[PDB]
RNA sequence: GCGCGACCCCAGGUCAGGCGGGACUACCGCUGAGUUUAAGCAUAUAAAUAAGCGGAGGAGAAGAAACUUACAAGGAUUCCCCUAGUAACGGCGAGCGAACCGGGAGCAGCCCAGCUUGAGAAUCGGGCGGCUGUGCCGUCCGAAUUGUAGUCUGGAGAGGCG
RNA sequence: GCCCCACGAGGCGCCGUCAACGAGUCGGGUUGUUUGGGAAUGCAGCCCAAAUCGGGCGGUAGACUCCGUCCAAGGCUAAA
RNA sequence: GUCCGACUUUGUGAAAUGACUUGAGAGGUGUAGGAUAAGUGGGAGCCCUCACGGGCGCAAGUGAAAUACCACUACUUUUAACGUUAUUUUACUUAUUCCGUGGGUCGGAAGCGGGGCAUGCCCCUCCUUUUGGCUCCAAGGCCCGGUCUUACCGGGCCGAU
């Protein structure tokens, strides 16, 4: 009945449903899951037609998020400030193998000698660090602080779905709705000229256990 | 004679818009006649009657020195006058003619009343309404006020329209045109009868 | 039932708004009929396909006249 | 105002609703009837009054029937002697609008009355229909009404045939007001193309 | 049936009155050639002229901006001066081809429709009587609420207060 | 020279709520005619077809953003 | 001029057959990998329950990516809804069109005859009829009559559904 109840085509408001107090009803989870935002973007396969950015979300996710970082020297010291488990360049082989339990991936410039070995493997879940998805910087401490706080990566997918975390279900409703709204602004800014009729064509909010409801 | 007969028939044949054919579903004869009995009191002045009244008032006020007459209560009539009363919500009930040669004129009248949620009624006979006013076409007449004595039976009239249209807005023809044609009805009966005989005989034997 | 899907009054508000937007755009950018044909593709394509084609039919105009004429009556007050 | 506002709004939408329904039936009746039908009621009471209507004796509304189509230039299959740039019968169009043509033809028959203005009351596919305002000069009520006493004036005698009517202005290029319209204003023959 | 009023539509050698034709110099519309010119000739030129047709007056048309402009903005309409023999258009050939501004002449401004007489069609025609009569008054029929009388007309205006 | 037409109606000053502003017309396409008017000068036929915090105009077609300028689709009116 | 098409003209709808909104389904087809690894948010939890314990991740294996769960989502492919929209075919009476008249005897039902069909209970679901016939006359006074108001005078109805 979860599928049946919701009407996709009608345009609900952000306050009423989706990123709201209503989300808490869909939340039964033992852990705080991140709730994510979907958008159906008229778009093409190409990178430049892609909607890609990293924005910093105004209000926190209130989540510690594990990035996978293997680094060396002073970069490794900086890593420890905002990440659970400091790793050396030797240890990156575990991530390379199969293990990919991380929201987004970051490496240092210093580390980049070693990272080239891993590079086919990391690409597949799309978690991979890139200069394209700025996660390679000398300012290692500053960036690790930001991602932990609630800096997110935005990347267009293979079937033109767009994504970013927009809260955890546990947060108050006021926090959740503004976190949705920042993404929408970024989508319009980044969007290519070539794209036709409304870049946010559809916007859905979901929970993993719950159903989705369209919000505009 | 040729054109006048065709006009009613052709109303059926062409698809009739949502505003029309809400008409033709008219107030009952019993309801209509008792309405007119209330209006017997309220009847507007004749040419002679108005002129006569001026002489009476002029004499009374000048010589007698009496303060002015009581406020007159009559039906208000004429298109532009009555429609304004619907907007202001002064009119309690308006009685609308079924007829009227520019049909564009009179489609607005129940439409506006329904929109503003003022009760209205459609009665047959533009002439019948006109007789009361002692003129020609009234088209519409209405009661903005009623006497306390008339008030009880006036309630029945208000109920009357929502006792033939206590309904949502039936917007008649979906696509339909026709209404049944004399030749076609006879043809249809013959065709139906042949089909029915065949169908029945397959089941039977 | 359907035509979009689900509700009456909620649906009407959106659909009622869409039609004069299209009318103003066509008038103020000339052309008319053939520019509408291009325009429909560059539109949402649910209500809009049916609604735009309806403008070149009737649209639903007696209903429109009651609202617009009533609003015109409130443009005198 | 009242229904005046509603009927105006209906008549915008020729192809739709009450406007199509009622008038489609009525134009079929008009074909059966002659090209002279005097009527005592205005079809459009809104646009009667926006072209000058006082209901009062001497005022009449009348229906005119003038065909749809192009132009007819006499002697086809015996076609004109001249260079082929002026060879054409149906290619050519009148430069009069048909609103004015209705006035000229109506005024020809009703020479004892004078055209004020005219308006459109639809068409079929081979006839175009107009209702024309004519108001007597010879009746007393017009003279003793100060809002229409200008008509009585001998200058306005047969003004339709001289194209000084509302319809006659529009086809004469007096539709505009300034530049571009400039070669129409007080006459096309004003400078006389010197 | 007969439907008082009336509705809708006919008829009077009908009551009081009105139209045609002329003039057509000049004027206002309509409609419309070719000779000619291009040394030929069709596009073009002649010409939005001649012929054809209708209609008024002593003048007529026009007429108070859905204008011109691009300014410390001009300001209904007409005609003259100028722009102009020019922008433009044109087998870019022959030729064709005006306006805006500027100056002068003359000057003049307005009412209906679209917000309410609703304490009442207050309005109007006709007959009739009287009258000092392009009219006025009484009286009676009739016209007209599918709207007369009307504030008000975009420069505005309706309310209110003084 | 006789009635003063005034306590009416309108005008002026100030204040409010409004501002009703004319459709097969606008506008456009196409065709013919006409224009110096040139991706259409005016005009007409046919075809399509509006809106009223709106509309039209702005001498090169078009979208975009501005700015400026009037208020049609009713009507009268001397003089030069 | 003629021919041909489109549009107005033009009202009514059948079903075929293209297609669009949504809504609901059977499924999910690129190398190795059995295969839903088609691709997405999301992901240490989803679900039944909880002494406990399981489906699927967790693991196993491959590789660019690994699999739970709730929407959803190309592509293979289909169905109700309101109809929407487009091709053609086909049919009705109101536009238009043709023709018939000093608009005549139309149509439908039933009177009255009577027949054929299974003629059966009449036989409806049907077919002929329905005041005139050889016989160069003739058919006109809506007719005599019957009947009622109505003294006669004079008027109706019927005769002739």
């Amino acid at each position: 009945m979860s599928k049946l109840q919701s009407d996709a085509v009608k345009d609900a408001i952000t306050q009423i449903v989706g990123e709201a107090r209503e989300k808490k009803r869909k939340f039964t989870e033992t852990v705080e899951l991140q709730i994510g935002l979907k958008n159906y973007d008229p778009q093409k396969d190409k990178r430049f037609s892609g909607s890609v950015k990293l924005p910093h979300i105004p209000r926190p996710k209130m989540r510690v998020c594990m990035l996978g970082d293997a680094q060396h020297v002073d970069q490794a010291e900086k890593m420890g400030l905002d990440y659970m488990d400091v790793e050396s360049l030797k240890k990156m082989n575990k991530n390379k193998k199969l293990v990919k339990k991380l929201a987004k991936k970051y490496h240092a410039f210093l580390a980049s000698e070693a990272i080239i070995k891993q590079i086919p493997r990391l690409l597949g879940p799309g978690l991979n660090k890139a200069g394209k998805f700025p996660t390679l910087v000398s300012h290692q401490e500053s960036l690790e602080a930001k991602v932990n706080e609630t800096k997110a990566t935005v990347k267009f997918q293979l079937k033109k779905v767009l994504c970013m975390g927009v809260a955890v279900g546990n947060l108050s409703m006021d926090e959740k709705q503004i976190q949705q709204n920042i993404q929408m602004s970024v989508n319009f800014l980044v969007s290519l000229l070539k794209k036709n009729w409304q870049n946010v064509r559809c916007l859905y909010v979901k929970s993993t256990m719950g159903k989705r409801v369209r919000v505009f | 004679v040729r054109i006048q007969r065709q006009r009613r028939i052709l109303k059926q044949r062409l698809k009739v818009p949502p505003a029309l054919n809400q008409f033709t579903r008219t107030l009952d004869k019993n309801l209509a006649t008792n309405l007119f009995k209330m209006l017997l009191k309220y009847r507007p002045e004749d040419k002679a009657a108005k002129k006569e009244r001026l002489l009476k008032r002029a004499q009374a006020e000048a010589e007698g020195k009496t303060v002015e007459a009581k406020k007159p209560i009559v039906v208000k009539y004429g298109l532009n006058h009555v429609t304004y009363l619907i907007e202001q919500s002064k009119a309690q009930l308006v009685v609308i003619a079924h007829d009227v040669d520019p049909i564009e004129l009179v489609v607005w009248l129940p439409a506006l009343c329904r929109k503003m949620e003022v009760p209205y009624c459609i009665v047959k006979g533009k002439a019948r309404l006109g007789s009361i006013v002692h003129k020609k076409t009234a088209s519409v007449l209405c009661l903005t006020t009623v006497k306390n004595e008339d008030k009880l039976e006036f309630s029945k009239i208000l109920e009357a329209i929502k006792a033939n249209f206590n309904d949502k807005f039936d917007e008649v023809r979906k696509k339909w045109g026709g209404g049944v044609m004399g030749s076609k009805s006879q043809a249809k009966t013959k065709a139906r009868e042949k089909l029915l005989a065949k169908e029945a005989a397959q089941r039977m034997t | 039932g359907t035509k979009r899907v689900h509700f009456v009054r909620n649906l009407i508000r959106e659909v009622a708004g869409f039609a004069p937007y299209e009318k103003r755009i066509t008038e103020l950018l000339k052309v008319g009929k053939d520019k509408r044909a291009l325009k429909v593709a560059k539109r949402k394509l649910g209500t809009h396909k049916r609604a735009k084609k309806k403008r070149e039919e009737m649209s639903s105009v007696l209903r429109k006249m009651r609202s617009a004429g009533g609003g015109a009556g409130d443009k005198k007050k | 105002m009242g229904a005046y506002k509603y009927v105006s709004e209906l008549w915008r939408r020729k192809q739709s609703d009450v406007m199509r329904f009622v008038q489609r039936v009525r134009c079929w009746e008009y074909r059966q009837q002659p090209a002279i039908v005097r009527l005592t009621r205005p079809t459009r009471p809104d646009k009667a009054r926006r072209l000058g209507y006082k209901a009062k004796q001497g005022y009449v509304v009348y229906r005119v029937r003038v065909r749809r189509g192009g132009r007819k230039r006499p002697v086809p299959k015996g076609i004109v002697y001249g260079k082929p740039k002026h060879q054409g019968i149906t290619q050519l169009k009148f430069q009069r609008n048909k609103r004015s043509v209705a006035e000229e033809r109506a005024g020809r028959k009703l020479g004892g009355l004078r055209v004020l203005n005219s308006y459109w009351v639809n068409e079929d596919s081979t006839y175009k229909y107009f209702e024309i305002i004519l108001v007597d000069v010879a009746h007393s009520a017009i003279r003793n009404d100060p809002r229409i006493n200008w008509l009585c004036k001998p200058v306005h005698k047969h003004r339709e045939l001289r194209g000084l009517t509302s319809a006659g202005k529009k086809y004469r290029g007096l539709r505009g007001k300034g530049h571009t319209h400039h070669k129409a204003r007080p006459s096309r023959r004003a400078t006389w193309k010197r």
